[PDB]
C-alpha cells in the first residue's frame, strides 16, 4: 500500500 | 569501488541501468555518486529512490515467498535460505541508511531535500522492521516514527498539503501506522486528514500539478477503500 | 563456495529460489549441485535450463537496451556500460558451457540427457553469437550450429516426433538458422517439417503428452507466421 | 522467439  | 568514476558518468549510468531494468547496478551507480560527498539534486534523489526501492522491493517479495514458506512448515534448508535473503535484504537498507547518514541528511537544508530523504530513512527502516523479531523489532520501529514524525513536522511547516513529497510521506507513515506499529486507527485518520487537506488545495493547482497531486491521493483513497 | 552445501540441500534452495524468483540464486545453488560431480535426474537437469534461462534472458534483454541506446548515440559511457552488461552475460555463458564441458556433456549416456546438454550447448553459443562481432562471431556460430546439429541426429535417431526435448531442440535451432545464421528458408524448412511430423504422430500420445506437445508445436506455428 |  506504499508509494509506488 | 566507484571512486575512480566522474560523478556525473555515474549518473548518466544510472539512467541507463534504470531504462536497461537494471535496478542493482542503478544502486550501485547511485551509491558512487552521493559518495562524491555533493548534495544531490531533485532528479538524483528520485534516481536514488527509484534504484534501491526496486532492489529491496525484489527482496522484500522474495522474503515474504521464503517466510510464507518457512511458516507453512513449522531440514534447516527452508531457514537458512530466508536467513540469507533475510540478510541481503537488511544489508540493502543499512546501505541506504548508511548514505543518508554518511552525509545526505545533515547537508540538507531545503525542506524538498529534507523531507525527502528523512522519508527514506523511514521507510529503510520500516523494511527493517517488516523483518525484526522482539525487543530488536521496537528499537527499529522507533527509528522509522522518529524519522517519519520529524520529516512530517517539516512537510506541514514548509510545503502546500498537495506536495507530491509530502503526500508520499504521509502515504507511507499511514502504512506505518497500519503495518508496522499495530494502529489502524492513526493510519486511517492520516490518510483521510491528508487526503481532505490535499483535496482542498487542488484548485490552486495547474494540470500537470494537479496530474502529480491527484494520483497520489487515490493511493491514499486506495488504502482507505481497503482499511474501512 | 557450495561447496560446503549437501547436493540434495542445493537441491532444495534453487526449487526455493525459483518460487521466490531469485533466479541467480537458483542458478549458483545448481551450478554447487553440478559441481558435486553426480549425474543430474530430469527434474535437476530442468532447475538447471531454468536457473540459466532465466538469468541470461534478463541479461539479454538489458544488452538489448543498452545496444539500441548506443547505436542511436552513433562521451564513452554508453559503450562503457554496454560491455560491462556485454561481459557480465558472456562470463554467464562461459559458466554455462564450462558445466556442460566438465563434465555433464561426457557423462550423459541416455538421448533425454544427451539431446537436453547438446541443446543449451547450442543455445549458450547463440547467446554469445548474439553479441559477438566480425571473425570471432564466425567460430562461435560454428560451434551453435555444431552443438545443435549433434542434438538433432541423436535426436531423429533416439525420440519420436513429438517428444518436447525434440520439438524444443528443433524450435530453437529453427530460430538459430533465422536469427543467427542468415538462413530463414533452412529456419522454415526445419520448423514446417517439424511441425508435420510431430502433427502425424499426436494420435499415439496421452492426453498429457499431447497438451506438452502441443504447446511447442505452437510456438513452431507462431514463428512460422512471424517469418512467412 | 526461442523456448520459454
Ligand atoms: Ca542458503
Ligand atoms: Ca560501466
Ligand atoms: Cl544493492
Ligand atoms: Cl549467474
Ligand atoms: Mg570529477
Ligand atoms: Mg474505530
Ligand atoms: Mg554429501
Ligand atoms: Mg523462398
Amino acid at each position: 500500500g506504499s508509494l509506488g | 569501488a566507484m571512486g575512480s568514476m566522474e560523478r556525473a558518468s555515474l549518473i548518466q549510468k544510472a539512467k541507463l541501468a534504470e531504462q536497461a531494468e537494471r535496478y542493482e547496478d542503478m544502486a550501485a551507480f547511485m551509491k558512487g555518486a552521493v559518495e562524491k560527498g555533493e548534495e544531490l539534486s531533485c532528479e538524483e534523489r528520485n534516481l536514488l529512490s527509484v534504484a534501491y526501492k526496486n532492489v529491496v522491493g525484489g527482496q522484500r517479495a522474495a522474503w515474504r515467498v521464503l517466510s510464507s514458506i518457512e511458516q507453512c512448515s513449522n531440514g534447516p534448508e527452508v531457514r537458512e535460505y530466508r536467513e540469507k535473503v533475510e540478510t541481503e535484504l537488511q544489508g540493502v537498507c543499512d546501505t541506504v541508511l548508511g548514505l543518508l547518514d554518511s552525509h545526505l541528511i545533515k547537508e540538507a537544508g531545503d525542506a524538498e531535500s529534507r523531507v525527502f530523504y528523512l522519508k527514506m530513512k523511514g521507510d529503510y527502516y520500516r523494511y527493517l522492521a517488516e523483518v525484526a523479531t522482539g525487543d530488536d523489532k521496537k528499537r527499529i520501529i522507533d527509528s522509522a516514527r522518529s524519522a517519519y514524525q520529524e520529516a512530517m513536522d517539516i512537510s506541514k511547516k514548509e510545503m502546500p498539503p498537495t506536495n507530491p513529497i509530502r503526500l508520499g510521506l504521509a502515504l507511507n507513515f499511514s502504512v506505518f501506522h497500519y503495518e508496522i506499529a499495530n494502529s489502524p486507527e492513526e493510519a486511517i485518520s492520516l490518510a483521510k486528514t491528508t487526503f481532505d487537506e490535499a483535496m482542498a488545495d487542488l484548485h490552486t493547482l495547474s494540470e500537470d500539478s494537479y496530474k502529480d497531486s491527484t494520483l497520489i491521493m487515490q493511493l491514499l483513497r486506495d488504502n482507505l477503500t481497503l482499511w474501512t
